[PDB]
C-alpha cells in the first residue's frame, strides 16, 4: 500500500573497536593506527649505508686494534652499530678517562678524515 | 554517444551557442557539465548542473539543456576563446561510466 | 545508543543499500527498490574525516633519539635517565588509549543522531496524510507515485495537494 | 642487508606512514611515536547490525 | 587543493605501468578521485575512479581487465597499474577531484599531467 | 540535563521503588503498586560497572621509588631530580581530576537518556487507547486490568483488541 | 547539531532578540514584539561561568625557572635537561590544545538542547489549540490577547478555558 | 568467570567464622552472588545473597540472626561470617553466581568448596 | 560574596577619577554589577551597571557624558570613570550585586564605602 521507510548501512565486516560503556563492538568501518610489523635486518639510510664494528668497539676502532684492521678505509656513515661480543677495545690493561663523553661526542659525527700527525 | 558540431566559425563581439545532442539513454536522465581546453593545459569547467557555474567564471557563459539535447552559449566574444569545448555526462543503465563529447573547434574571426 | 533510533525503534541494518550510510526504501505500483541520502552522508563524511585528520595532526613525528653509557660510579644520573625515559612512555600510553576510548563513543551517537534527525524531518513532512506504522516505516493513504516518491525524498512534498 | 629505509630501530626498519608503533623505543629517522599498547582502532562506521 | 602526479615514463610494449597522484591538505578527503586519459588529437576518456571512505572504485568496460586502482590514505596517495601496454596506451594521463563522494561526471580540478610513451 | 527527562517533565524520583533505577506506578480496582523495570537497569549496571573497571585498570600500580643524595658541589642534579619529580606529580594530579570530572557529567546524562527511551517506549506502545497527562503519566480510556498492566510493561500490548 | 534545532528546523537567528539567548516572538492585535526568556538564559550563563571558571582553575601559576650552565665535558646532562625542557613543553601543549577543542563542541551542543527543551516545554502546553507551522511557530485557533500571551510565557497557560 | 573460596577450617562449639570468595575479572560486577550450604547426605541449602551497586542483602529466615554477608568491591572478594556456631554447622560451603542483578532461584557458576568442622 | 572597593580620593574641580570595585570567588561572574552614589545628607543615587556576558551597559540620563564603567572578566574587576568633576561630585560610593544577569531594581549585597573628596 504505497508504503516508504527508513534505514541504514550493514555489510559482513568483522572488526570491532571498544568504547568505555562496552567491549567488542563491530562496526562496518574503522582504521588502525597501530604498526606492528618490521623486515628484520639492518637497511641504509637515505643511500649512505651504517658503520658496523663487529669484534671491536669505539676505543679499538679509534686506538687502532690489531684485530680491527678492516676499518682503516672507513670515512663516511649513517650510523655506528655495535654488537654484545664488541670486546676487542683496549689490550694492554689500564683505564680509559672521559670514554663515555667521547662516545657521547661521537653520536654526532658523520664522517673525518684520518691524516697523520 | 554525445554528437556535437565539430567546428564553429563567429567574429568577435558575437554570440555563439554549440549543441550537445545525445540520446534517451544518456543525456535524457541526467545533468550536462562543458569543459575548456586551452591548447596545452588540463581541461577546465565551465558548466555544471545543466546551468550552474562555479566561483571565477564570467557571467558570459551560460547553458541550458531541451529534452534530449543541451547547449551552450557564449555573448561577448573575444580572441581568449580559442579551444576545444566539451560535454559530458555520467551514462547509467548496462554498467554506468561518465561520457565525454566529440569535440567543437570555435572558430574566431 | 543516547537517541534510541539505531537498535532501537529501527531494529537492523539493510545489506542492499550499498551507496551510503542512511536511506530510503519505497515500495508502489512501478516497484521497489533502496536509495541513499546524499546529503547527510556527505555530511557526516566531512565530519568523521576532519576528525581523523585533527587525531592524525596533534601528534607529531619522533626524531632520533639513543641512549647514554654510564660508568660504576654513575649509578644516580642513570637512574634518573631511566626514570624520564620510563615516564614520558608511560604518560603518552595513557594519552592514546584515552584518546581512542573516547573518541570511538562520539564517532557512534553521531550515527545514531542522523538517523533519529531523517526519520523527523520525514515526519514532519507526512504529518497527515501518512500513517506511521512502527519501525521507521510510513503507509501512505492516497496514492504515492514516483514523482510524488521523489518529491518526498527532496523535502519539497505537497501537503495541500493530497489534502 | 642491501636496502633502503627512513626508519631504523635495532630490530628492523620501519615501512609505514601511521602515527604510532610498539616496536623499539629506540629508532633512527623519521619515525612514528612509541607506545606500549597492543590495540589502537579507531572506528569511522556505524554499529554493524546484519541480517534485519 | 592541489593534485600533483609522478614523472613522465617510457616504456615497451608488453609490459605494465604504474602511475601515482598526491593530494594536498590533510591525509583522508571527502571526495572522489578519478584517471582521464587524453591521447593526442582527440578528446579526453575516463578510465575510473576511487570512492573515499567505502572504498569502492568503478572502471570503464574497456578498461575492466587491465586498469587497478588503490589508495593509500594515511599518505594522501592514488595508485593506478596498467597492465599489458600495447602501442595505443600513449597519451597523457590526469588526475581529477570531483566535489563530492561520489563519482559522478563533474570533475571541478584537474591535476598537470604525465606522458607515457610505449616503444 | 540534555534530554529533558530528570528534573525536567517528570519532576521527581520515588522512594518507594527499592528494587530498580527505573520503573512503573500503576493503579487499579485490584490495587496499586510500584514494579521496576528489569532489562533497562541491567543495561545501565553493565555500562556503569564497564566503565568503572576501564578507569581502574588504565592506572597502573606504583612501585617503590625512593630519593637521592648530593653533595654542596651538586646542586645543578639535585635541581633536575626536583624538577622531574614535581613535573611528573602535576601531570598526573591534572590528569585524575580531569577525568573524573568529565565522567561525571557523562553518567549523568546517560540516566536521563534512559528514562526518556523508556517514556517514548511506552508512549508509542498506548498510541491512541490513552490520553497523556504531562508528568510521564498515561490515562486508559477502556478497562485495564493486570494482564492488560502486565502486557503494557512486557512490551506486548495488544493494540486492536481494545479498539 | 546533534539535537536538530539550531540550524536544523528553526533556521535562523534573531537580530532584534538582544535581552537574551533564546525567546519568544509574539504578534496579535495590539502589536508585535520580541522577548528573552530569563529562567533558561539564567541557568546557561551559570554552566557557561561554571565551565570557564573550571578551566581556569585547572591550570596552576608558573613560577621562576631559568637555565642552567654546563661545559665541554657534561654534554650527557645538558641533554638530559634539554630532554626534560621539551618533553614538558609538548605535554602541556597537548593538553592545553586538547582541552579546548573538546570543550567547544559540547558548549555548541548545550545551546541545542535548551532551544529544543524550550520548544517542547511550549507544545505540551498548547497541545490542542494551536496548530503547529513547521518553523518553531505556532498559530492559535481562539484569540490570544496579551494575558494570555503572558501566560503562555510563564507556564500557567490554562488549557480548559479555551476549550 | 571462577569463583575460589578461602581453605577448610575447623573449630569448636560456640565461636564463630569468616569465609571467603574471590572471583576472577574486572573488581566490579553486575551479578549477585550467593552462598550455598550442603551438609553431608542431603540436599543444598541457600543462605543469603548479595546484591552489586544497591547493597541489599537478603538471608533465610532460619539464618536470620547469625549470618552477616559483605562485600570490597574494589577488592573483588565477598565475605559471609557465621556466629554462634553449633555441631551442625559442619557442612560444605559453596559460593555461587547468579546471572543478573537480583537475587533469584538461577545460579549458573558455583565454587568448589569449602569445609567447616565443629569440635 | 565579598565587594572591596579601592582606597579614598581628594582632587580638585575640572579633573578626572577612576574607582575600582573587586569581588570574591571565580574570575567570572554571573550577575550584574552596579554603582551607587550618595552624598552627605541626601538619599542614594543610581549611576549605572554592567551585564556580566553580553556586556551591556546602562546609565542614568544624569550621568550620560560623563560616567564610563568597564569590567575585566579575568581580573575579577570592575572599573567606573567619572569625568569633568565639579564640586558636587564629593559623596560616597557603593559597588552593589544584583541577584541575576540583568540590572533590576534588587541590589542584594553592597561592599563598604569609598569617599571621593573635591577641592
Ligand atoms: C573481546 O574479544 C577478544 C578476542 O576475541 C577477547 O579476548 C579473549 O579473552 C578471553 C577472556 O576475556 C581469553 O580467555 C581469550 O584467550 C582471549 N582471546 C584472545 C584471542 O586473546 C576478549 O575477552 C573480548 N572481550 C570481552 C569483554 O569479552
Ligand atoms: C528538489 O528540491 C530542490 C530544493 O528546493 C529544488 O530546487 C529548486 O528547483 C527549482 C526548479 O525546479 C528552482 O527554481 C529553485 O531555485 C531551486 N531551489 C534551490 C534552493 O536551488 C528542486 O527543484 C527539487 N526537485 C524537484 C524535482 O522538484
Ligand atoms: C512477554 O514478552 C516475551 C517476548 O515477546 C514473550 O516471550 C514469548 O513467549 C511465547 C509464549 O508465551 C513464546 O512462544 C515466544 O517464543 C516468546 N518469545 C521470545 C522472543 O522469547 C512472553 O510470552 C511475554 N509474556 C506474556 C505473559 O505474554
Ligand atoms: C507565573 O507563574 C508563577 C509560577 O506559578 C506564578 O506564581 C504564583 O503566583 C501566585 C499569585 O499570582 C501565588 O499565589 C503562587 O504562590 C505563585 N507560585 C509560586 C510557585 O511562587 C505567577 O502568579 C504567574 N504569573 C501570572 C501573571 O499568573
Ligand atoms: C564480504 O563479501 C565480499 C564479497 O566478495 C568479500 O570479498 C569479503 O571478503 C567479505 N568479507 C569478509 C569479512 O569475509
Ligand atoms: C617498503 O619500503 C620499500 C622501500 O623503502 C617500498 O618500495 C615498499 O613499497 C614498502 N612496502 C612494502 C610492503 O614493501
Amino acid at each position: 500500500s504505497d508504503t516508504i521507510c527508513i534505514g541504514y548501512h550493514a555489510n559482513n565486516s568483522t572488526d570491532t573497536v571498544d568504547t568505555v560503556l562496552e567491549k567488542n563492538v563491530t562496526v562496518t568501518h574503522s582504521v588502525n593506527l597501530l604498526e606492528d610489523s618490521h623486515n628484520g635486518k639492518l637497511c641504509r639510510l637515505k643511500g649512505i649505508a651504517p658503520l658496523q664494528l663487529g669484534k671491536c668497539n669505539i676505543a679499538g676502532w679509534i686506538l687502532g686494534n690489531p684485530e680491527c684492521d678492516s676499518l682503516l678505509p672507513a670515512s663516511s656513515w649513517s650510523y655506528i652499530v655495535e654488537t654484545p661480543n664488541s670486546k676487542n677495545g683496549i689490550c694492554y690493561p689500564g683505564d680509559f678517562i672521559d670514554y663515555e663523553e667521547l662516545r657521547e661526542q661521537l653520536s654526532s659525527v658523520s664522517s673525518f678524515e684520518r691524516f697523520e700527525i | 554517444v554525445l554528437t556535437q558540431p565539430p567546428s564553429v566559425s563567429a567574429a568577435p563581439g558575437q554570440k555563439v551557442t554549440i549543441s550537445c545532442s545525445g540520446s534517451s539513454s544518456n543525456i535524457g536522465n541526467d545533468y550536462v557539465s562543458w569543459y575548456q581546453q586551452l591548447p596545452g593545459t588540463a581541461p577546465k569547467l565551465l558548466i555544471y548542473d545543466n546551468n550552474k557555474r562555479p566561483s571565477g567564471i564570467p557571467d558570459r557563459f551560460s547553458g541550458s539543456k531541451s529534452g534530449t539535447s543541451a547547449t551552450l552559449g557564449i555573448t561577448g566574444l573575444q580572441t581568449g576563446d580559442e579551444a576545444n569545448y566539451y560535454c559530458a555526462t555520467w551514462d547509467r543503465r548496462p554498467t554506468a561510466y561518465v561520457v565525454f563529447g566529440g569535440g567543437t573547434k570555435l572558430t574566431v574571426l | 545508543g543516547l537517541f534510541g533510533a539505531i537498535a532501537g525503534f529501527i531494529e537492523g541494518g539493510w545489506t542492499g543499500m550499498i551507496d551510503g550510510w542512511y536511506g530510503y526504501h519505497h515500495q508502489n505500483e512501478q516497484g521497489s527498490g533502496y536509495a541513499a541520502d546524499q546529503k547527510s552522508t556527505q555530511n557526516a563524511i566531512n565530519g568523521i574525516t576532519n576528525k581523523v585528520n585533527s587525531v592524525i595532526e596533534k601528534m607529531n613525528t619522533q626524531f632520533t633519539a639513543v641512549g647514554k653509557e654510564f660508568n660504576n660510579l654513575e649509578k644516580r644520573m642513570e637512574n634518573l635517565n631511566k626514570k624520564v625515559d620510563d615516564g614520558f612512555l608511560d604518560i603518552w600510553t595513557y594519552n592514546a588509549e584515552l584518546l581512542v576510548l573516547l573518541e570511538n563513543e562520539r564517532t557512534l551517537d553521531f550515527h545514531d543522531s542522523n538517523v533519529k534527525n531523517l526519520y523527523e524531518k520525514v515526519k514532519i513532512q507526512l504529518k497527515n496524510n501518512a500513517k506511521e506504522i512502527g519501525n521507521g516505516c510510513f503507509e501512505f493513504y492516497h496514492k504515492c507515485d514516483n514523482e510524488c516518491m521523489e518529491s518526498v525524498r527532496n523535502g519539497t512534498y505537497d501537503y495541500p495537494k493530497y489534502s | 642487508h642491501e636496502c633502503n629505509t627512513k626508519c631504523q630501530t635495532p630490530q628492523g626498519a620501519i615501512n609505514s606512514s601511521l602515527p604510532f608503533q610498539n616496536i623499539h623505543p629506540v629508532t633512527i629517522g623519521e619515525c612514528p611515536k612509541y607506545v606500549k599498547s597492543a590495540k589502537l582502532r579507531m572506528v569511522t562506521g556505524l554499529r554493524n547490525i546484519p541480517s534485519i | 587543493v592541489q593534485l600533483v602526479e609522478s614523472g613522465a615514463e617510457v616504456k615497451k610494449p608488453g609490459s605494465s605501468v604504474k602511475v601515482s597522484c598526491k593530494a594536498s591538505g590533510g591525509p583522508f578527503r571527502s571526495y572522489a578521485i578519478s584517471w582521464v586519459r587524453q591521447a593526442p588529437g582527440q578528446g579526453p576518456e575516463w578510465m575510473g575512479g576511487i570512492i573515499p571512505i567505502f572504498g569502492t572504485t568503478k572502471y570503464a568496460p574497456k578498461f575492466q581487465g587491465r586498469v587497478t586502482i588503490t589508495a593509500d590514505d594515511f599518505a594522501g596517495t592514488v595508485y593506478m597499474e596498467l597492465s599489458s601496454l600495447r602501442s595505443e596506451d600513449t597519451a597523457m594521463y590526469y588526475c581529477a577531484k570531483h566535489m563530492g563522494y561520489q563519482v559522478r561526471e563533474t570533475m571541478d580540478v584537474w591535476g598537470k599531467g604525465t606522458t607515457v610513451t610505449v616503444s
